[PDB]
RNA sequence: CCAAAAGAAGUCUUUCUUUUGGUAACCAGGAU
DNA sequence: GAGGATAAAATACTATATCCTGGTTAAAGGGTTTTCT
DNA sequence: AGAAAACCCTTTATTTGTTATATAGTATTTTATCCTC
C-alpha cells in the first residue's frame, strides 16, 4: 500500500487525469530534426526515425482500411496488436521483445535513445558543446617565457 | 648467419642454440592449408597425425551430409571439395580492387530411396578468398589480416567457492560444450547435489539419474560412499522413472501438457542427439582426459553419454568428500582436483582456419535448412541436386566474415615490423570471447603457464592491456589449438639434442631447467643445484639429477618485437613494454641505416615479414634498374622481379623497394635481392644512429623533452615521405548521367588551369587545400514541368543542362605533389561496382622533415617530443670540433629503471670508434670468455648482443678502456665513458665530463603537422546548430562537462555563458558578434541555445507536455 | 602582433580534474607548430 | 599477491636472468592494469561528487 | 527534474516527473547552464552583476 | 507563458499530454507513408515531409510556384495550401497521426515499477496479456440486477 | 556568407545594381 | 489439514574518464511493368 | 500477344520454436516452506 499510494496520490493531488497513459493520437517530430540529405549519386541518408514513423503509418492505414471493409474480430485484433507493437518500437525500441532492426541487423534508434546515456541529448549537447575560436596542438617547453 | 648473403654482424653470445627460429608466419599459413586441405598439410599430418587426415571443408561437408526428410524417402550428400586456379594474380587483384579468391566446386549426389535413381552434379559453391604467401587476404583491393582468438576450451570444469552464511566449501561443475546446452551440478549450503539443465532452477541429481533409467537401488549401489547422495535420494520425493521424466519436462517445457514419448525423446535430443549438441574433438578429448574414460579408442563421436554424466557426478561428490584420486570402472584413475580456467592447458587458440570453418558451418546450416524445406514443396522426379541448393547464404556468410568482424582487420603497414607483429597476435576479445569493458584483472595477468607461449612484455598499454598478446618465437599450435614449446630433454644428467614439444600440462608434470645453465661441453651441468620450474610455476633449487628438460635457448619467452631490444634484462618490464610497442610505430625514412648495436633478430624478422625481394632460385644477375631485376638461372630460364616504387601503405607511408645487387653479381637461393621500406641490406632498420649527450641543457630537455641538432634537418636524416589517396566515381542514378568533365558551372578559368583536357589534374602539379582534383557534375534534379521551359525542351529541343558540381577537392590541411592518377572506366570493360560508370584515384605525396613537437623514441621506452632544434654552432662539441646530434636529460634515466640505454650508448661508442684488445702478453682476464674475432674491430663495426645472452659489464668496461683514436692520436672518451665538452653557446668548457656515445633513435608516426588545428568560424551541424568536429571539415574544440565545472569553480559566469551560447549554437548571436567585432562595436547579449529547443521538441514528441512559464 | 597584445587566451588540458586545469595566459608569436608552455605550470596541468 | 620466496637476487646493473625477469613481470603487469582501470573510477566518483 | 534527468536514469526521472507534474524553478548551476543563463555564483549574482 | 522564448523564463513545467494537446500542437495530419519524390526531389503531399503541414522548403516559395516574392507573407496559397513564409519553420512545426485504435504508452506500462499496474492494481504479467490481446478483462459488472 | 554572368563609373581593376547557384549513425584503431 | 507470513531466488534495471582519425551505409524474394519480338 | 529483363514493395515471422564469458548494486516480484490455528 505504501508503494501503491505514491502514484495514486500523485494522480489525486493534481488536476491532471490518468487518461494520458492511453494514446489516441501520436505526435510527429519536425522534419528538420529527422532529416534525409542528398548524398551524391542519388543516395539518401535517412534519420532512422522515418522508418519507425513509416511502420506506424503503414500499420495504422491497414487497420483503418480493414475496419471499414468489414472483417472478423480475429483479424482486426491481430492488426490492432501489431499497431500496438509499432508504437512501442517508435517510443522505446527493444524494451519489450526483439528490437526492430534495419540494414545489417542493427537496431533502430527510437525516441528514448535520443535522451539516454553519454550519447544522449543532455550530456552530449546541453552540458558540453563544441565551440568557435578554438584550436589545439602539441605542447613543448617554454623556458624563456614569463609565468 | 644462415642466410647466403647476410652482413657480418659479430655476436657476444656465449651459448649455442640447438634449434633454429621457426618460420615466423607458420601459424597463419599452416592453419589455412589445413582448411583447404593442401597436399603439404597432408604430408605434415602424415608424419604425425596419419590416423585421421581431414581438412576443415571436408569435416563440414561430412558433418552436414546426408540431408534427409522425415519420411526418409530421399537424401542429399556432399563430397570432394575442389578448388580451381585463382582468378587473377595478387598484383592485379590489389591494383584493380578485386578480391583474391578461387572457385570452389563440390559433388552433390541426390538419391531417391524408393526408386534408386541417383543424380550427381558438380555444384559451384562460390568464390573462396585465398591466403597469399605472406599470411594476408586481399578483400576488395585492401590487404587484411585475420587474428587468432584465445577462447576457453570446451570440457568439464570443477571449482570451489566458499559460503558466507555457513563458511563451508561449495563445489560445482560446469559442462560447457561447443554449440550445445549447459548443465551444472553443484552442492548447496544444505548437503544436496543439484542440477541445472539448460538454465532452470536446481533439481536433485536423483531426478536426472532416474530419468536416465536408474533405479533407486543402482544409485545407492554405486553412489553409496557419500552422505550427500543418500541425503538427496531420501528427500528425493520422486519414485518411478516416468515421474522424473515428467518433472524434467515441467522444468524445461513451459506450459505444455507433459507426456511419456515427448519427455523420453526431448531429454535424449538435448544432450545425446548430436544435431543439437556437439563437443568437437577438443571437447571430447578434454572430457576423456579429465575423467580418464577412453584412453585407447580414437575420438569419433562428439555427443555426451551416460557414462560421462555419472562419472562427472561421482567426481564432484568425491571432490567434495576431500578425496585425492578416483578410478572409474573401465578407465584409468585420475587426480581429483579443481580447475584453473586461465591455464594455457584450458585456453585454446582459434586460428584463421577455425574461424572460417565456423562461418562456413553456419552458412551451410542455413543452406541445409533451405534445402530440406524445399525438398517438400517440389514434386519428385523433377528434383535435381541443382534445384535444391541455394548458394547465396554461404557466400553471404563469407562476405560478412571478411568485411565485418573484430578479428578480420586491416593489415598494419606502418612499417614492416608492424605487419609481422599483427600476424602473430592473440586477441582474447571477439565474437565468442570476453569484452574490453567487462574484463576483470584476473584475466589480464601473466599466468606462469605463459612461459614460452605468450610474451609477457609486448601488450597494449591502454584499456586493452592483458587482453591482446603475441606469440613467442619458438611456439607452435598443435592440432587441437593448444600452444607448444620445444624443450631439450636431459637423460640421466646428459643434456641431449632431442627436441620435444610440450603443451602446458605435460610441462606441468615434469621439471624444467633454464637455458643459461653451465653446460660443461659434454651436456653436463657444472654444479648439482640449478634453478628450475616446478609444478605450479614454483622456482626452486633441485639437485641436477631430477631435471627432465631444459629450454632450447633464452629468448624463448619473448616475441619478435621484444627480441630486438638490446640489453633487455637491464630494463624494467614497464619500460620494455613501451619500447616494444613503440617500435611498430616508427615511420620509414627516405634512407635507412642499420643499428650499430643490434641483437641478431633483425635479419630474420626482415626476411620473414616479406617486404624484401628474395631470390627464388640461384643464378646470375643480367639486368638491374630502379624498376626491376632480371636473374638468369643456371638452366636456361630467366626471371624478372618487378619493384614497388613509391607505393602507399594502409597507413599512408612510402613503400619503396630498391635493388642491392649489381649487373654481374651471382645470387643464391633465399638471398635478399632488393631492400624494402625499413631495411638496410636485408636487416630491419627503423631509425638512425645519433651521437648523444646525457646532460641537462638550459631547461629545454625538461620533463621528457628533447633537443636536436640542425644538422639532422639540413642533411635529411629524419625525413620521411607520406602519401595520400583520394577517390571519386561517376554513378548512373535514376536521373542518370553523372559526368567527369572540365565544364563545371560557376567556376572560372584560373581555378581550371591545373586540370587536363578531360577533368583530372595533371601529374606533377602542386596543390593546396580547396583545389579541385577531379572535375565532376551531376544532374541538378528538380525535373520540373514549367510550361514554356517544358514545351521548349520537348519539341523545340531546349536542353536540360541541369548540373550541380560535386567535384573532388583536396580537404583541409593537405597539399603536396600529384605523383599518380589511376582512372577506371566502363568503356574498357573494367570490373566496377554495380551502377558505377567511372572511377578515378589521385595520389598526393608530401616530404616531411623533423620539427619541434614531433615524437622520437629509443628501443628502451625513452620517448619524448622534440623541444628545440638548435643551430649546429651552439651545441656541446667534442675536443675535435664534433657537435652532438641529440641531448637527453639525466633525470629521466635513474628513476625509470631503463639503464639499458646507457649501456647501449657505451657499446655504440665502442662500435663507432672501433677497438683492439691488446693480447701482447696473454689475453686479459675480462676478455677470457669473450669470443674470438671480438678482440679487435674496425671503425663503424656492427655487433649484436642477444636479448638475454649479450655483453657483460666487465666486457663493456674492458672494451671502453681500449678504443681507437680518431684521426690524430686523441682519445675523446675515457675509460668511464665520459667526454669533456665545450659550451658552443658561451665557449667555456663544461666543468665535469659528460656521457657521450651513439644511440639508435626512431621517428614515431605522431607528427605535429597532423595535430595542429584552429578555427574562427566554419561549418555547423544540421539537427543541432553547433560546430562540426574534426580537422578535415573544420570543427571546434569540445568544451565538455569537466571544463564547465572548472569555470564554475573559478566563478567566471560570463565566460561560461558566452562559450555555450554565442560560440556554439546561438544562431543570431553568432552573426551579431561577428558583425560587432568587425565593426568595432560592443559584443551583444546572448540569446537561447538551439539545442534546448531541440530538446523541448523531442520531449514533446515523447508525448510530454513541456511548457515554459512566466 | 599589435592585436594580440594584452588579450588573454585560455589553455586547457584534458582531463580537467580540478580548477587549475584551465588557466589564462598572454599569447606571443613563436616559430613552429607546437604550443610553448611555461615549465612551472606542468604540476597544475599535470602535463609532461 | 603473496611473495615469491625465491627471491630475485640480481640488480638491473648486473642484469636479471630469464626466470627472475618472468617473476618480476608477474607484478609489473598487475601494477599497470591497476592504473588502467582506476583512471575511470576516479572520474565517475568525481562526477557523482 | 531537469538536473536529475541530466544526471542519471533519464527515462525514470522523466516519467515520474510527468506523473507528478513537477515544476522547475531554475535556481541551480546546471539548470542555468542548460538553458543558457548566467549561473547564480561568482560574478553572476545580483550583488556583483 | 512564452511560446518562442525570449529568456523571460520563471519556471519549466512537465506533465502528461492528452490527445487534445497533441492535436492542438499539430499543424496537420500525416496520413501517407511517403517521404520524397526521388525524381523531382520535392516532398510528397500528406507524407512525412509535406510542405503544407511542416512549412516551405524554400524561403517564400510555395509548392505550386504561384508565389515566390517576399512581399507575399502570412498568406496561404489557395491552390497548394502551403503557407508562404521562411523555411526555418520546419524546425518548429509538428504533425500528428490519428490512430484507428487506442494505444498505451510503454513508459507507464513496462518501466519497473509498472505505474499502470499500481494505478489499477494489476500484476504486470497479466497486464501484458490484456494490452497485447492475449486475454479478456471484465471492465464492468451489474451487482444488483445480478442478485 | 561565397561563386558565376550582365550593366554603369573610375582606376587600368575597385565600388553600385539585377539573375542563378548554393549531414549523421555504427564498427574499428590509436594517444595522454 | 489449511492458510498466512516470512526467507529465498529470481528477474529487471542502472552505471563504468577525456580526446583524435578511418572505413561503410542492405539483401532477397515476390509481383509487376515495360519493351522487344 | 507473349516472353524477358528491369522496377516497386516488404521485411529480417516469431512456433505445439535457430543463441550461454561480468560484476556490483538495488529493487520488485514470485515461490516454497515453515509456523500457527
Ligand atoms: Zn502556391
Amino acid at each position: 500500500a505504501l508503494k501503491r499510494l505514491k502514484v495514486v496520490a500523485a494522480f489525486q493531488q493534481s488536476g491532471n487525469s490518468p487518461m494520458g497513459m492511453v494514446l489516441d493520437a501520436v505526435p510527429v517530430i519536425p522534419p528538420e530534426l529527422r532529416p534525409m540529405v542528398q548524398l551524391d549519386g542519388g543516395r539518401f541518408a535517412t534519420s532512422d526515425l522515418n522508418d519507425l514513423y513509416r511502420r506506424v503509418i503503414n500499420r495504422n492505414n491497414r487497420l483503418k482500411r480493414l475496419i471499414d471493409l468489414g472483417a472478423p474480430e480475429i483479424i482486426v485484433n491481430n492488426e490492432k496488436r501489431m499497431l500496438q507493437e509499432s508504437v512501442d518500437a517508435l517510443f522505446d525500441n527493444g524494451r519489450r521483445g526483439r528490437p526492430v532492426t534495419g540494414p545489417g541487423n542493427r537496431p533502430l534508434k527510437s525516441l528514448s535513445d535520443l535522451l539516454k546515456g553519454k550519447q544522449g541529448r543532455f550530456r552530449q549537447n546541453l552540458l558540453g558543446k563544441r565551440v568557435d575560436y578554438s584550436g589545439r596542438s602539441v605542447i613543448v617547453v617554454g623556458p624563456q617565457l614569463k609565468l | 648467419n644462415s642466410v647466403p648473403g647476410a652482413p657480418n654482424r659479430v655476436s657476444f653470445a656465449k651459448l649455442r642454440e640447438p634449434l633454429e627460429v621457426p618460420g615466423l608466419l607458420d601459424v597463419q599459413t599452416d592453419s589455412f592449408e589445413w582448411l583447404i586441405g593442401s597436399p603439404r598439410w597432408r604430408e605434415s599430418a602424415a608424419e604425425r597425425g596419419d590416423v585421421n587426415p581431414v581438412g576443415g571443408l571436408e569435416e563440414v561437408l561430412y558433418e552436414l551430409s546426408p540431408i534427409e526428410d522425415f519420411s526418409g524417402s530421399m537424401s542429399l550428400s556432399f563430397s570432394d571439395p575442389r578448388f580451381d586456379d585463382v582468378k587473377a594474380p595478387v598484383d592485379e587483384c590489389k591494383d584493380k580492387d578485386m578480391t583474391y579468391a578461387a572457385p570452389l566446386f563440390v559433388t552433390a549426389e541426390f538419391i531417391n530411396n524408393n526408386t534408386g535413381e541417383i543424380k550427381s552434379q558438380t555444384v559451384f559453391m562460390g568464390d573462396f578468398p585465398m591466403m597469399t604467401e605472406k599470411g594476408t587476404f586481399i578483400i576488395n583491393g585492401t590487404e587484411r589480416v585475420v587474428v587468432s582468438q584465445l577462447v576457453r576450451s570446451p570440457g568439464v570444469y570443477f571449482d570451489e567457492t566458499i559460503d558466507k552464511s555457513t563458511d563451508k566449501t561449495l563445489h560445482s561443475v560446469k559442462v560447457i560444450p561447443s554449440r550445445g546446452a549447459w548443465l551444472e551440478f553443484d552442492v548447496d549450503k544444505r548437503d544436496t547435489v543439484g542440477v541445472r539443465i539448460d538454465r532452470k532452477r536446481r533439481q536433485p541429481v536423483t531426478v536426472l539419474l532416474k530419468a536416465l533409467g536408474w533405479t533407486s537401488e543402482q544409485i545407492v549401489e554405486r553412489f553409496g560412499f557419500s552422505e550427500i547422495m543418500r541425503s538427496t535420494l531420501e528427500k528425493d520425493n520422486t519414485v518411478g522413472t516416468d515421474e522424473a521424466l515428467l518433472d524434467i519436462y515441467r522444468k524445461l517445457r513451459p506450459g505444455e501438457p507433459p507426456t511419456k514419448e515427448s519427455a523420453q525423446t526431448l531429454l535424449e535430443n538435448l544432450f545425446f542427439k548430436e544435431k543439437r549438441y556437439d563437443l568437437a574433438r577438443v571437447g571430447r578429448y578434454k572430457v576423456n582426459k579429465k575423467l580418464g574414460l577412453h584412453v585407447g579408442e580414437p575420438i569419433t563421436s562428439s555427443t555426451l553419454t551416460e557414462e560421462d554424466v555419472v562419472a562427472t557426478i561421482e567426481y564432484l561428490v568425491r571432490l567434495h568428500e576431500g578425496q585425492t584420486t578416483m578410478t572409474v570402472p573401465g578407465g584409468v584413475e585420475v587426480p581429483v582436483e579443481t580447475d584453473d580456467i586461465d591455464h594455457f592447458g584450458n585456453r585454446r587458440l582459434r586460428t584463421v582456419g577455425e574461424l572460417i570453418q565456423n562461418q562456413i558451418r553456419v552458412g551451410m546450416s542455413r543452406m541445409e535448412r533451405v534445402v530440406r524445406e524445399r525438398m517438400t514443396t517440389q514434386d519428385v522426379e523433377a528434383i535435381t541436386p541443382q534445384t535444391l541448393i541455394n548458394i547465396r547464404p554461404v557466400v553471404a556468410a563469407i562476405k560478412e566474415f571478411f568485411g565485418t568482424s573484430q578479428l578480420s582487420q586491416f593489415m598494419d603497414q606502418n612499417n614492416p615490423l608492424s605487419g609481422l607483429t599483427h600476424k602473430r597476435r592473440l586477441s582474447a576479445l571477439g565474437p565468442g570471447g570476453l569484452s574490453r569493458e567487462r574484463a576483470g584483472l584476473e584475466v589480464r595477468d601473466v599466468h606462469p603457464s605463459h612461459y614460452g607461449r605468450m610474451c609477457p612484455i609486448e601488450t597494449p598499454e591502454g584499456p586493452n592491456i592483458g587482453l591482446i598478446g603475441s606469440l613467442s618465437v619458438y611456439a607452435r599450435v598443435n592440432p587441437f589449438g593448444f600452444i607448444e614449446t620445444p624443450y631439450r630433454k636431459v637423460v640421466d644428467g646428459v643434456v641431449s639434442d632431442e627436441i620435444v614439444y610440450l603443451t602446458a600440462d605435460e610441462e606441468d608434470r615434469h621439471v624444467v631447467a633454464q637455458a643459461n645453465s653451465p653446460i660443461d661441453a659434454d651436456g653436463r651441468f657444472v654444479e648439482p643445484r640449478v634453478l628450475v620450474r616446478r609444478k605450479a610455476g614454483e622456482v626452486e633449487y633441485v639437485p641436477s639429477s631430477e631435471v627432465d628438460y631444459m629450454d632450447v635457448s633464452p629468448r624463448q619467452m619473448v616475441s619478435v618485437a621484444t627480441a630486438m631490444i638490446p640489453f633487455l634484462e637491464h630494463d624494467d618490464a614497464n619500460r620494455a613494454l613501451m619500447g616494444a610497442n613503440m617500435q611498430r610505430q616508427a615511420v620509414p625514412l627516405v634512407r635507412s641505416e642499420a643499428p650499430l648495436v643490434g641483437t641478431g633478430m633483425e635479419l630474420r624478422a626482415a626476411i620473414d615479414a616479406g617486404d624484401v625481394v628474395v631470390a627464388e632460385e640461384s643464378g646470375v644477375i643480367e639486368e638491374v634498374s630502379a624498376d626491376y631485376i632480371t636473374v638468369m638461372h643456371d638452366n636456361g630460364t630467366r626471371r624478372t622481379y618487378r619493384m614497388r616504387k613509391f607505393a602507399r601503405s594502409n597507413h599512408g607511408t612510402c613503400a619503396n623497394q630498391c635493388p642491392i645487387v649489381d649487373a654481374g653479381d651471382r645470387v643464391e637461393a633465399g638471398q635478399v635481392i632488393a631492400d624494402g621500406p625499413c631495411t638496410d641490406d636485408g636487416e630491419m632498420a627503423l631509425g638512425k644512429n645519433l651521437l648523444v649527450a646525457i646532460m641537462p641543457w638550459e631547461g629545454h630537455n625538461y620533463e621528457d623533452a628533447i633537443i636536436l641538432s640542425n644538422r639532422l634537418v639540413e642533411e635529411d636524416v629524419l625525413t620521411s615521405i607520406h602519401i595520400e589517396e583520394h577517390e571519386i566515381d561517376a554513378r548512373d542514378t535514376k536521373l542518370g548521367a553523372e559526368e567527369i568533365t572540365r565544364d563545371i558551372p560557376n567556376i572560372s578559368d584560373e581555378v581550371l588551369a591545373d586540370l587536363d583536357e578531360r577533368g583530372i589534374v595533371r601529374i606533377g602539379a602542386e596543390v593546396r587545400d580547396g583545389d579541385i582534383l577531379v572535375g565532376k557534375v551531376t544532374p541538378k534534379g528538380e525535373t520540373e514541368l514549367t510550361p514554356e521551359e517544358r514545351l521548349l525542351r520537348a519539341i523545340f529541343g531546349e536542353k536540360a543542362r541541369e548540373v550541380r558540381d560535386t567535384s573532388l577537392k583536396v580537404p583541409h590541411g593537405e597539399s603536396g605533389k600529384v605523383i599518380g592518377i589511376r582512372v577506371f572506366s566502363r568503356e574498357d570493360e573494367d570490373e566496377l561496382p554495380a551502377g558505377v560508370n567511372e572511377l578515378v584515384r589521385v595520389y598526393v605525396a608530401q616530404k616531411r622533415k623533423i620539427s619541434d613537437g614531433d615524437k622520437l623514441a629509443g628501443r628502451h621506452g625513452n620517448k619524448g617530443v622534440i623541444g628545440k632544434i638548435l643551430p649546429v654552432e651552439d651545441m656541446p662539441f667534442l675536443a675535435d670540433g664534433t657537435p652532438v646530434d641529440i641531448i637527453l636529460n639525466t633525470h629521466g634515466v635513474p628513476r625509470r629503471m631503463n639503464i639499458g640505454q646507457i649501456l647501449e650508448t657505451h657499446l655504440g661508442w665502442c662500435a663507432h670508434s672501433g677497438w683492439k684488445v691488446d693480447a701482447a702478453k696473454g689475453v686479459p682476464d675480462w676478455a677470457a670468455r669473450l669470443p674470438d674475432e671480438l678482440l679487435e674491430a674496425q671503425p663503424n663495426a656492427i655487433v649484436s648482443t642477444p636479448v638475454f645472452d649479450g655483453a657483460q659489464e666487465a666486457e663493456l668496461q674492458g672494451l671502453l678502456s681500449c678504443t681507437l683514436p680518431n684521426r690524430d692520436g686523441d682519445v675523446l672518451v675515457d675509460a668511464d665513458g665520459k667526454a669533456m665538452l665545450f659550451d658552443g653557446r658561451s665557449g667555456e668548457p663544461f666543468p665535469y665530463p659528460v656521457t657521450v656515445g651513439y644511440m639508435y633513435i626512431m621517428k614515431l608516426h605522431h607528427l605535429v603537422d597532423d595535430k595542429i588545428h584552429a578555427r574562427s568560424t566554419g561549418p555547423y551541424s544540421m539537427i543541432t546548430q553547433q560546430p562540426l568536429g574534426g580537422k578535415a571539415q573544420f570543427g571546434g574544440q569540445r568544451f565538455g562537462e569537466m571544463e564547465c565545472w572548472a569555470m564554475q569553480a573559478y566563478g567566471a559566469a560570463y565566460t561560461l555563458q558566452e562559450l555555450l551560447t554565442i560560440k556554439s549554437d546561438d544562431t543570431v548571436g553568432r552573426v551579431k558578434v561577428y558583425e560587432a567585432i568587425v565593426k568595432g562595436e560592443n559584443i551583444p547579449e546572448p540569446g537561447i541555445p538551439e539545442s534546448f529547443k531541440v530538446l523541448l521538441k523531442e520531449l514533446q514528441s515523447l508525448c510530454l507536455n513541456v511548457e515554459v512559464l512566466s | 602582433e599589435e592585436v594580440i597584445a594584452e588579450h588573454p587566451v585560455l589553455l586547457n588540458r584534458a582531463p580537467t580534474l580540478h580548477r587549475l586545469g584551465i588557466q589564462a595566459f598572454e599569447p606571443m608569436l613563436v616559430e613552429g607548430k607546437a604550443i610553448q608552455l611555461h615549465p612551472l605550470v606542468c604540476e597544475a596541468f599535470n602535463a609532461d | 599477491g603473496e611473495f615469491i620466496p625465491r627471491p630475485v637476487k640480481s640488480s638491473f646493473r648486473e642484469g636479471l636472468t630469464v626466470l627472475e625477469y618472468f617473476i618480476n613481470t608477474h607484478g609489473a603487469r598487475k601494477g599497470l592494469a591497476d592504473t588502467a582501470l582506476r583512471t575511470a573510477d576516479s572520474g565517475y566518483l568525481t562526477r557523482r561528487l | 527534474w531537469l538536473s536529475a534527468a541530466s544526471f542519471q536514469e533519464t527515462t525514470r526521472v522523466l516519467t515520474d516527473a510527468a506523473i507528478n507534474c513537477r515544476s522547475d524553478k531554475l535556481n541551480g548551476l546546471k539548470e542555468n547552464v542548460i538553458i543558457g543563463k548566467l549561473i547564480p555564483a561568482g560574478t553572476g549574482i545580483n550583488r556583483y552583476r | 507563458g512564452a511560446m518562442l522564448d525570449v529568456n523571460f523564463f520563471d519556471e519549466l513545467r512537465i506533465g502528461l499530454a492528452t490527445a487534445e494537446d497533441i492535436r492542438q500542437w499539430s499543424y496537420g495530419e500525416v496520413k501517407k507513408p511517403e517521404t520524397i519524390n526521388y525524381r523531382t526531389l520535392k516532398p510528397e503531399k500528406d507524407g512525412l515531409f509535406c510542405e503544407k503541414i511542416f512549412g516551405p522548403t524554400r524561403d517564400w516559395e510555395c509548392y505550386c510556384g504561384k508565389y515566390k516574392r517576399v512581399r507575399f507573407k502570412g498568406i496561404i496559397c489557395e491552390r497548394c495550401g502551403v503557407e508562404v513564409t521562411r523555411a526555418k519553420v520546419r524546425r518548429e512545426r509538428m504533425g500528428h497521426i490519428e490512430l484507428a485504435a487506442p494505444v498505451t504508452h510503454i513508459w507507464y506500462f513496462k518501466g519497473v515499477p509498472s505505474r499502470l499496474g499500481y494505478l489499477l492494481d494489476l500484476a504486470p504479467k497479466d497486464l501484458e496479456k490484456i494490452i497485447y490481446f492475449a486475454a479478456y478483462v471484465i471492465t464492468s459488472v451489474d451487482e444488483e440486477m445480478r442478485h
